[PDB]
């Protein structure tokens, strides 16, 4: 499978490093076939095996060309002292014409890469594969189908959850307003100072590594338990088609929700049973691809950001800044107009960077976006006023509702410490970094304890481009290496805000997080908080500030601090 | 203390329905059981 | 160049070392007096 | 004080509607939090701004050489006063900067000693006094150079006298220069 099925993506990789390492203008062809070959591919290996065979016969023709072209410009480079030498220099610049006495191994490289993979289609092999390939193809929808059963499923489960939660908080508030009326008919036979007793009527050293590898590997598979389930029951689907396939949906029925109920086929169990013989050392690597394709998305966003991060802060940074507003905002399926737009910006950025890299008038960080980015569309395999009624989608109240608070503080918190520890001009506008910090803590608690929505949008969206602008006034990697890493804060940190924001503030969040089970973990951490200078005084201050109540500032700090001794 | 960890919870809850109307009294009724050793004495005695 | 020798007990080990001192104390007493009244309710809640 | 707070209370008797003092509130828990974020700054400005320091350079206003042999006399020193002492304009230091170009280290010690902080001396080597030697100094000289096998070593010196009103703590700095010589060959034969 690893020959006959995983050589054209490392062809087409192959190709586009020939491209890149030679700087002359001849891998501009290299690098025009290669971003062709990665957007058609899928398309290409499911037509007629004559249109393939044409259109790369095209491409060893191309191959054969150049490498004639530099074999005959070699005649020139050496003969440039006399002619070339101070006279044309833009066609020496463009051509790059050197003598050489070896420097084209990457041209016959490809080629020969080239004559393989066209021998592996010439193979029956590549033909069943393309059967199942195209089987993959038909089953796309089946797919889309489970997927929305399962993510509906999932939702009502939330939502009555969620109303029973409802109900108990009505029966409670049902049963104190009784016990006050009661309160008061028993009395009927300012009002802060009022009170008496009546309200108080009585009425050996292998096993540890191998059994801690198992840990890990099952903690893999927990991650991943809902892709595996899908992509099995996929599979077998497929599997029972094309042994099928000899020349409607009915035939499907052989054998919605994430049901394993069917009748069962010897060779996919003898496949599973071998791969669980397979455990002793590839395991853990195997759950390892295994989570990184079932996931395959925030490592997009994780590449993003580090080729922002690293040494591209002149022109990546636009990038982010989109998938923090469109991708990670809209719909749980950031789509194809995101897609295809970011990998058509990093494409024309490349092909940019190679234009401006000649005397005419880097490719290491960018070409891990361009496969990374290519293999999740694959993965997926599913497809003026409309900013308005996006905008409009963005409030809509119909989502899960769930509130992670905590992480955004810890986030912050965390962040602070980094930007304390950024010290053994930078540590000049570390104090005015930190300031905002402190602000931007103040003005999310505000968001939050109002329960506002647009609002936080309106902070994510004007806090993530001043933070991104600031990189304007930005030892470099010994000194400022420990700002990326804060960068890095910022960026979980935006994430779990802008998650928060498409989750959309559940209600009945208030009191302590912390006092939420009475164990020595949760009163040990409670006094460590506690134990840190101006901030519990500081929590209840503000929190009284946001909040809606009717006591005054001493009564409520009595309160709070009543609450904390009692629990 | 299970009582008093009762009754400001529910100061909590009343306060996060937005009904500030039942607040006062709740706050009444947790300061003067604070203002009198004998009832929380009284208030505080053993399940059974 | 020349600079002036006012640095003297710089940071890390002296005038960051007053520094923390004061704030310490600061925060105790800041604290002292927000968080210990609860006690003394039996003498403010007169009501007349 | 208990009393006067209740006849105040009466005087503005709040109703039972609630609205907790709105306005107030956004006041008071103002002032507090801007307190609570003013003290904390302080301290930490006065830390940083007391740590700023502008680098005012000290440039030496006179500079003194001299060379002296054995332990006898000097036999030259010359002190370069005004004029002799050029400071580099900025084309000078970029001059400096490309004649020690491919060099990383010659860089980045240009980069930090500005043009204003580097200077050169033009020390007069012929425009001299007199070089008086008390002839029993003078027969020795010869009579050691020429038969005494014994080693004399120069004690060539260079002091930089400061502005002093441009600080620079000692303002008579100076560096010693004391090296062997070869009795026997032809540098002391030369000299004798
Ligand atoms: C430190 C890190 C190290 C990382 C190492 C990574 C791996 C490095 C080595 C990789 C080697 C890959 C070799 C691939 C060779 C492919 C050859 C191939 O596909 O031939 C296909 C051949 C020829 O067609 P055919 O069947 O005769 O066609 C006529 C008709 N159809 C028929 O039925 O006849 O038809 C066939 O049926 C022949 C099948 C030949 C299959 C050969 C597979 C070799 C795989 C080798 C994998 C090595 C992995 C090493 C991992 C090391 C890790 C440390
Ligand atoms: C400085 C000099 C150079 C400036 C260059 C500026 C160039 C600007 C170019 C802008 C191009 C924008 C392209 C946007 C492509 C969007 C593709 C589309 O598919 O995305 C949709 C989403 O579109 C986004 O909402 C659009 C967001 C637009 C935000 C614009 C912000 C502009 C800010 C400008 C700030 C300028 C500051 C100063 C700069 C100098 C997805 O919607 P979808 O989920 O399918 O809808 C589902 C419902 N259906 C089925 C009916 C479709
Ligand atoms: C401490 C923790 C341990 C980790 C420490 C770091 C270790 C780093 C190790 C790096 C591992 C790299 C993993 C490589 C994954 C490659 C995935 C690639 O092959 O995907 C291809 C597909 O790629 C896409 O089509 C886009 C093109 C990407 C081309 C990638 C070529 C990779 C070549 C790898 C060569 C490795 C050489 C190693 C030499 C030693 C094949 O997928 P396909 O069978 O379609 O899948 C169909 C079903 N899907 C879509 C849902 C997945
Ligand atoms: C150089 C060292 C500085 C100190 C570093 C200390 C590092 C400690 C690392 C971990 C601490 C994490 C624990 C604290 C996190 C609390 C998370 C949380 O729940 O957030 C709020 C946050 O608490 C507040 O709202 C008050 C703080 C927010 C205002 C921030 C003021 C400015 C930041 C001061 C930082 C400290 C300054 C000196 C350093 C000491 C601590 C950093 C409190 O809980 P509630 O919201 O009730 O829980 C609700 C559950 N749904």
């Amino acid at each position: 499978v690893a020959v006959f099925r995983y050589l054209f993506w490392l062809v087409l990789v192959v190709v586009f490093v020939a491209g890149a390492t030679r700087i002359s203008i001849f891998g501009l062809g290299y690098l025009l076939a290669c971003f062709y070959l990665l957007l058609f591919g899928t398309t290409l290996l499911q037509k007629d095996t004559r249109a393939q065979l044409v259109l790369w016969d095209c491409l060893i023709l191309y191959n054969v060309t150049v490498i004639i072209s530099k074999n005959m410009l070699s005649l020139l480079s050496c003969v440039f002292v006399e002619q070339m030498q101070s006279n044309f220099c833009w066609v020496i610049q463009l051509f790059s014409l050197v003598c050489t006495v070896a420097g084209i191994i990457w041209d016959s490289i490809c080629f020969f890469f080239l004559l393989l993979q066209r021998r592996i289609f010439l193979s029956h092999y590549f033909l069943h594969v393309s059967a199942d390939l195209k089987a993959t193809a038909l089953q796309a929808s089946r797919g889309f189908a489970l997927y929305n059963a399962a993510n509906l499923k999932s939702i009502n489960f939330h939502r009555q959850i969620e109303e029973k939660s409802l109900a108990q908080l009505k029966r409670q508030m049902k049963r104190i307003r009784a016990k006050q009326e009661k309160y008061r008919q028993s009395q009927a036979s300012t009002v802060i100072h009022s009170g008496d007793y009546f309200l108080f009527e009585s009425d050996f050293l292998w096993v540890l590594g191998q059994a801690t590898v198992d840990g890990l590997t099952r903690w893999l598979r927990a991650f991943t338990k809902h892709h595996r389930t899908m992509s099995d029951v996929l599979c077998a689907e497929r599997y029972l088609l094309t042994q099928e396939l000899l020349r409607r949906r009915g035939v499907l029925d052989q054998l919605e929700l994430l049901l394993d109920r069917r009748l069962h086929i010897p060779e996919l169990e003898e496949a599973e049973r071998f791969e669980a013989q397979q455990g002793r050392t590839l395991r853990l690597l195997r759950a390892g691809y295994q989570c990184v394709a079932a996931h395959s998305e925030l490592l997009c966003y994780f590449i993003i950001i580090l080729n922002h991060m690293v040494t591209a802060s002149a022109a990546s940074l636009v990038l982010p800044v989109l998938v923090f507003l469109w991708a990670m905002l809209t719909i749980p399926r950031p789509s194809k107009r995101f897609w295809m737009t970011a990998i058509v910006f990093t494409e024309v950025m490349v092909v940019t960077k190679y234009l401006f890299q000649f005397g005419f008038f880097y490719i290491k960080y960018d070409l891990v976006q361009l496969m990374a980015l290519f293999f999740h569309r694959s993965q997926l395999l599913c497809y003026q006023p409309l900013q308005r009624f996006f905008h409009d989608i963005l409030h809509t109240k119909y989502r899960a509702a769930t509130d992670v608070y905590a992480l955004m503080f810890l986030a912050d918190i965390v962040d602070i410490i980094i930007i304390i520890f950024g010290f053994w001009q930078v540590p000049q506008a570390f104090l005015f970094m930190l300031l905002v910090q402190f602000g931007t803590m103040v003005i999310d608690r505000a968001l939050y304890l109002r329960k506002t929505v647009l609002g936080k949008l309106a902070f994510q969206v004007v806090l993530v481009v001043a933070i991104h602008i600031w990189m304007f006034f930005i030892r470099m990697f010994s000194q400022n290496a420990v700002a990326q890493l804060w960068y890095f804060v910022k960026c979980i940190y935006f994430a779990l805000s802008a998650y928060q924001i498409r989750c959309g503030y559940p209600t009945r969040i208030l009191g302590n997080f912390l006092t939420k089970k009475y164990n020595h973990l949760n009163l040990f951490l409670f006094q460590g908080f506690r134990l840190v200078p101006f901030l519990v005084e500081l929590r209840a201050v503000m929190d009284w500030v946001w909040t809606d109540t009717t006591l005054s500032l001493s009564n409520w700090m009595c309160v709070e601090d009543i609450y904390a001794n009692i629990f | 203390v299970d009582r008093i960890l009762k009754l400001c919870q529910d100061i909590f809850l009343v306060r996060e329905t937005r009904e500030l109307e039942l607040e006062e009294e709740l706050y009444a009724k947790l300061i003067f059981l604070y203002r009198s050793p004998e009832t929380m004495i009284k208030w505080t005695r053993e399940r059974e | 160049k020349v600079s002036p020798p006012s640095l003297g007990f710089l940071a890390g080990y002296g005038i960051v070392g007053l520094y923390v001192e004061i704030v310490l104390v600061v925060g105790k007493f800041v604290r002292g007096f927000f968080s210990e009244i609860s006690h003394s309710i039996m003498f403010e809640e007169l009501p007349c | 004080i208990i009393k006067c707070s209740r006849e105040t209370e009466k005087k503005y008797p709040q109703p039972k509607g609630q609205k907790k003092k709105k306005i107030v509130k956004y006041g008071m828990g103002g002032l507090i939090i801007l307190f609570l974020i003013a003290i904390i700054w302080f301290p930490l400005l006065f830390m940083s701004l007391i740590r700023s320091v502008v680098g005012v350079v000290n440039q030496p206003i006179d500079v003194t050489v001299t060379l002296k042999l054995g332990g006898y006399e000097p036999l030259f020193t010359m002190s370069a006063q005004q004029p002799s002492i050029v400071p580099f304009t900025p084309q000078a230091y970029e001059e400096l900067s490309q004649q020690f170009d491919p060099y990383p280290l010659a860089m980045q010690f240009i980069s930090q000693y500005s043009p204003e902080d580097i200077v050169t001396a033009q020390i007069e080597g012929s425009s001299g006094a007199l070089w008086r030697i008390s002839p029993p100094s003078r027969a020795q000289m010869k009579q050691e150079l020429y038969n005494g096998t014994a080693d004399i070593t120069l004690r060539f010196t260079w002091n930089f006298q400061r502005d002093l009103a441009k600080g620079g703590t000692v303002e008579y700095t100076n560096e010693k220069h004391t090296l062997e010589l070869a009795p026997n060959s032809t540098a002391r034969r030369q000299l004798a």
